[PDB]
RNA sequence: GACAAUGGUAGGAGAGCGUUCUAAGGGCGUUGAAGCAUGAUCGUAAGGACAUGUGGAGCGCUUAGAAGUGAGAAUGCCGGUG
RNA sequence: UAACUUGGGAGUCAGAACAUGGGUGAUAAGGUCCGUGUUCGAAAGGGAAACAGCCCAGACCACCAGCUAAGGUCCCAAAAU
RNA sequence: ACCGAUAGUGAACCAGUACCGUGAGGGAAAGGUGAAAAGCACCCCGGAAGGGGAGUGAAAUAGAACCUGAAACCGUGUGCUUACAAGUAGUCAGAGCCCGUUAAUGGGUGAUGGCGUGCCUUUUGUAGAAUGAACCGGCGAGUUACGAUUUGAUGCAAGGUU
């Protein structure tokens, strides 16, 4: 089973609506002028 | 293109009109509704608009037929489920819940389109004497021949 | 007020102030014009003429002369070999009304 | 050509069961930098006309340079000249023959001169003879060529 | 005649048919089909069967 | 002005690499710094490294004041592409695509 | 000598490409694709040009047809009369004085059921 | 000024468009050539100009001459890229 | 309003349906083989829902003008509830 | 009246070479900064690669992967538009919103309506579920020589011609 016709470039934009990394949950870093991965440790 | 006239939403005002259906034969008042519906008759008419009213069909109820009402004339509907063409209530239908009876008749009148699907949203109609629809101040419209 | 011309290969419903567009004149350009044939008038008071309303005639200034933009005639037909590609603008007059009747 | 391409004429693979179109030469025409399909090759490009009508042609180019300007004069002189220039102390216009009796040397040392060109006359391009836009047979030169009409 | 100007007699020439360039111009299957219009051509020379 | 700074022929694939840059985008310095600094992907290193710079010079060249900055705009462009293969079954090889990208990045403040 | 082909039909195919402006993606960027769709676009147009001479006809009947409705009288009866009262004017005409001017229409309509 | 004729495959016939080179003539060009890009420009067609941008050298026009003279299809060849 | 003669250049030698007169077949075939005519091939347009061969009818180009053909005129859908 | 980097030698470049075969043998791809190397001191981010300044230069939006820099293809920004609709992508009709031209009965987008089964080949007949093409690019097929023949043109002509 192979592709019959070939995806336009509009079709497999559809397709690749959902495809992203999304943005990480981060918080506000220790006190330390940091900034750090959400319930993840501080670092010195 | 010299100088014929198109109508639009500016310009093209649209009525409300009741229509007892009782005393009817049902093709005879589905294709008449049908034309007040895609809105001919009046002249301001132009294709690519509504330019059609709005009617109210009173009394779905009493909605007469033919040779054979219950006996004969069948309403068939599959499912797209395999064997499941679970089609039955005949022209009868009308015992049941009528105005499915009228409003799907006068619809099979009105052209597939997307205007048509628009312009069959403007049909009412109702098995029983009366109309909630009093607010748009509606008129009779006695059925021409 | 209101006035019906048949003037081209075809009618027009000329309004006295308005512009208008007809099959080539073969007159001057800038000069005065009239039509002969007037079907019907309107307005308050209205002649509505069999051939012709019997006296009235709608009178133009001339104010251009040209031609239409260009229209591609292209044709063919499928599979057999021919196609043929013309070329066309269609000469017009613009008159502009004054004076009807 | 394409016997002449300096590659082989094995058969690049096999005619059947690769799903590849038919192939017989890597220099094949359609091939790049295969045999080219009937270019040009060495050849004559010149022909032959009947005598009269070349006489006729000579005559014509000289009877036009009458209904126009072909001027006459005595004779030549000396060895090397930029003075030739000055022998267009006659007007003698821009493009140049100067028809002489029978080859003269020296005078035909006049010539990286721009727009002036020199022969014989039993020479006499019918070429020269209408690049021309003046010529000057000298005189004997001018009888010569009508001895030979 | 003036070599800027020259002008080949009036009926003296004029431009040869080149077949199989184009559709418009009437020759691109160029001539015949299907048959022997292949580059042999070999119609013999001069016979029947 | 406004900064730019970019990092040409970076051996990521630029749809890769599109990917951490649809997250920065926009965002104020600081943010996208951190958002670089956490996410998990391969190009926010180089990124960091591309956001950092253009920050960088547009504090010592145009006396930018560091804080106001925004990611005014990011994004990759197609690389020439080193063109590799490797070795499949029945002697026959395959194609492969090592793609590279040109990382661009832009701070910025107010325009005008 | 020889004729290096370049540079006269890049700018054909780019002509042909141009023509085909709003079309959609590839038929808007490829040549093959963009000539077979500017052909049967230009096919399409010489048919619609004649027949859109048809669809307003019909559209004046309709609306004529309707300015008549309401005089209770048939466009089938308002044309014969129109034609025994030798009114010769046309449906565009007609229409557009159903739709500009009730009032003359209606002299119209009683000239036209005169005659009959 | 009239009046006729003008669908068309294989095919016959005719008139032309454009590309390269040559010749003669006449011209443009670092105050910016060709090429490229965009435009809402012109001719009945193939096609021709004009303006702005890019570019940084070479080009047109006229008459005639000659051709490695025109591409969308050959599971065509090469390159690139989906 | 053509016809013939001689000369230059051809293509074609797979045909299709329909109506009709026939052979063959089974008064079978969208069969096959001949005779006559038409259309398709090489013919777009309107009708027959769709539908090379049926019916009307042969597109030089432009119009948002008119009369008709075959078909049609309750609604889809122009036109007689 | 030969080629101008897929052309012209296979080879414009240290080609019979990388590479391929036990071998005879087969047999490539790959030309161009600028006038001048003046080939970017120096500072800044970075381990570097790379880049922003500052500079050389007519030009580096000529920076070495360097003249021009088309198309396929990949991206960022958006004016108009799109989540009840059955679509060979267009065409004809047409509001609405936006814009302003080689200024002419203008340009962009398009709610909605009508009409509408790509091309090529090959066929009696192909939307055809028959053939062929992933896309864009370059390259890719009636030529020349000699004879015969016929028409057209030209010159002489009971002569013509070498
Ligand atoms: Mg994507
Ligand atoms: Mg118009
Ligand atoms: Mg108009
Ligand atoms: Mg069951
Ligand atoms: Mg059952
Ligand atoms: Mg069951
Ligand atoms: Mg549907
Ligand atoms: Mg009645
Ligand atoms: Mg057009
Ligand atoms: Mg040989
Ligand atoms: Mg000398
Ligand atoms: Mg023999
Ligand atoms: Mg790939
Ligand atoms: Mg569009
Ligand atoms: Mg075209
Ligand atoms: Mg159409
Ligand atoms: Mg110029
Ligand atoms: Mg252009
Ligand atoms: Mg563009
Ligand atoms: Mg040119
Ligand atoms: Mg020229
Ligand atoms: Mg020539
Ligand atoms: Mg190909
Ligand atoms: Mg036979
Ligand atoms: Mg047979
Ligand atoms: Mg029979
Ligand atoms: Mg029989
Ligand atoms: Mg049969
Ligand atoms: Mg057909
Ligand atoms: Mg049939
Ligand atoms: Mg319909
Ligand atoms: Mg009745
Ligand atoms: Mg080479
Ligand atoms: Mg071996
Ligand atoms: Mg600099
Ligand atoms: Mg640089
Ligand atoms: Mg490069
Ligand atoms: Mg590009
Ligand atoms: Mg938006
Ligand atoms: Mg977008
Ligand atoms: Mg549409
Ligand atoms: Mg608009
Ligand atoms: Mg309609
Ligand atoms: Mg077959
Ligand atoms: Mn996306
Ligand atoms: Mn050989
Ligand atoms: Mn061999
Ligand atoms: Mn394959
Ligand atoms: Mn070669
Ligand atoms: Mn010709
Ligand atoms: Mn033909
Ligand atoms: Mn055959
Ligand atoms: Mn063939
Ligand atoms: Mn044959
Ligand atoms: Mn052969
Ligand atoms: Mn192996
Ligand atoms: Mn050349
Ligand atoms: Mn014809
Ligand atoms: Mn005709
Ligand atoms: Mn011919
Ligand atoms: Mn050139
Ligand atoms: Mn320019
Ligand atoms: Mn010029
Ligand atoms: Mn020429
Ligand atoms: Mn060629
Ligand atoms: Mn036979
Ligand atoms: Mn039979
Ligand atoms: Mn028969
Ligand atoms: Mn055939
Ligand atoms: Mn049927
Ligand atoms: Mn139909
Ligand atoms: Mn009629
Ligand atoms: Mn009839
Ligand atoms: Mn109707
Ligand atoms: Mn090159
Ligand atoms: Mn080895
Ligand atoms: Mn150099
Ligand atoms: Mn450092
Ligand atoms: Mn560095
Ligand atoms: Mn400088
Ligand atoms: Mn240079
Ligand atoms: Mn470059
Ligand atoms: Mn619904
Ligand atoms: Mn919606
Ligand atoms: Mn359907
Ligand atoms: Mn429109
Ligand atoms: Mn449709
Ligand atoms: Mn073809
Ligand atoms: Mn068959
Ligand atoms: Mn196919
Ligand atoms: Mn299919
Ligand atoms: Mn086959
Ligand atoms: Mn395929
Ligand atoms: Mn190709
Ligand atoms: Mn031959």
């Amino acid at each position: 089973a192979v592709p019959k016709r070939r995806t336009s470039k509009t079709r497999k934009n559809k397709r690749r609506t959902h495809f992203k990394i999304s943005v990480p949950g981060m918080t506000e870093c220790p006190n330390c002028g940091r900034e750090y991965k959400l319930s993840h440790r501080v670092c010195k | 293109m010299r100088q014929t006239f198109m109508a639009n939403e500016s310009n093209i005002e649209r009525k409300w009109y009741v229509i007892d259906a009782e005393g009817q034969t049902l093709g005879r008042l589905s294709s008449e509704v049908a034309s007040i519906l895609r809105g001919k008759n009046k002249v301001t008419y132009t294709p690519h608009v509504d330019t059609g009213d709005y009617v109210i069909v009173i009394n779905a109820s009493k909605i007469e037929f033919t040779g054979n009402k219950e006996t004969d004339k069948v309403y068939y509907r599959h499912s797209n489920h395999p064997g499941g063409i679970k089609s039955i209530t005949a022209g009868e239908l009308r015992r049941t819940n009528p105005e499915r009876l009228i409003e799907n008749s006068i619809k099979g009148m009105l052209p597939s389109t997307r205007l048509g699907e628009k312009q069959g949203k403007k049909l009412f109609v109702y098995g029983g004497a009366e109309h909630p629809h009093a607010a748009q101040q509606p008129e009779n419209y006695e059925l021409r021949g | 007020m209101f006035a019906i011309i048949e003037t081209g290969g075809k009618q027009i419903k000329v309004e006295e102030g308005q512009e208008i567009f007809v099959e080539k004149l073969d007159v001057n350009e800038g000069d005065t014009f009239t039509f002969d044939k007037v079907l019907f008038v309107g307005g308050d008071s209205v002649k509505v003429g069999a051939p012709t309303v019997e006296g009235a005639t709608v009178t133009a200034t001339v104010n251009k002369q040209g031609r239409g933009k260009k229209i591609t005639v292209f044709t063919y037909k499928r599979r057999k070999n021919s196609k043929r590609k013309k070329g066309h603008r269609q000469p017009y007059t613009k008159l502009t009304i004054d004076k009807i009747n | 050509n394409r016997s002449a391409v300096s590659g082989g004429g094995r058969k690049p693979w096999k005619q059947k069961g690769t799903g590849r179109a038919r192939q017989g030469t890597i220099r094949a025409p359609q091939w790049r930098g295969g045999g080219i399909v009937f270019g040009p090759t060495p050849r004559s490009y010149a022909y032959k006309m009947p005598k009269k009508m070349r006489r006729l042609a000579l005559r014509s180019a000289l009877s036009f340079k009458a209904q126009e300007n072909g001027l006459t004069v005595v004779d030549a002189f000396n060895f090397e000249a930029p003075k030739t220039k000055e022998f267009k102390n006659v007007l003698s216009t821009l493009e140049q023959p100067k028809k002489v009796l029978v080859v003269t040397e020296n005078e035909d040392v006049n010539v990286e001169l721009s727009a002036r060109n020199i022969p014989g006359v039993q020479v006499t391009t019918a070429q020269g003879l209408n690049v021309l836009d003046i010529t000057n047979a000298d005189s004997l030169v001018i009888t010569e060529a009508a001895a030979k009409k | 005649m003036k070599l800027h100007e020259l002008k080949p007699a009036e009926g003296s020439r004029k431009e040869r048919n080149r077949v199989g360039r184009g559709v418009a111009t009437g020759n691109g299957k160029t001539s015949g089909r299907g048959h022997k219009g292949q580059k042999a051509r070999s119609g013999g020379g001069v016979r029947p069967g | 002005m406004e900064a730019k700074a970019v990092a040409r022929t970076i051996r990521i694939a630029p749809r890769k690499v599109r990917l951490v840059l649809d997250l920065i985008r926009g965002k104020n310095a600081a943010e996208a710094i951190a958002i670089l600094k956490l996410t998990n992907k391969a190009s926010s290193p180089v990124i960091e490294k591309v956001l950092m710079s253009a920050l960088a010079n547009a504090e010592h060249n145009y006396d930018m004041n560091t804080d106001e900055l925004v990611v005014k705009e990011a994004y990759a462009n197609e690389g020439p592409t080193l063109k590799r293969f490797r070795p499949r079954a029945q002697g026959r090889a395959s194609a492969i695509n090592k793609r590279t990208s040109h990382i661009t990045i832009v701070v910025s403040d107010g325009k005008e | 000598p020889r004729v290096k082909g370049g540079t006269v039909t890049r700018a054909r195919r780019k002509k042909t490409i141009k023509l085909a402006k709003g079309y959609f993606g590839s038929k808007h960027t490829l040549y093959k694709v963009a000539k077979q769709q500017v052909m049967k676009s230009g096919q399409y147009a010489f048919r619609d040009r004649r027949q859109r001479k048809r669809d307003f006809r019909k559209l004046w009947i309709t609306r004529i047809n309707a300015a008549a409705r309401q005089h209770e009288m048939s466009y089938s009866r308002l044309m014969n009369g129109l034609k025994k009262a030798g009114i010769d004017i046309n449906r565009k005409m007609l229409s557009e004085i159903a739709i500009s001017d009730e009032k003359a229409f209606a002299q119209l309509v009683t000239k036209a059921k005169d005659a009959l």
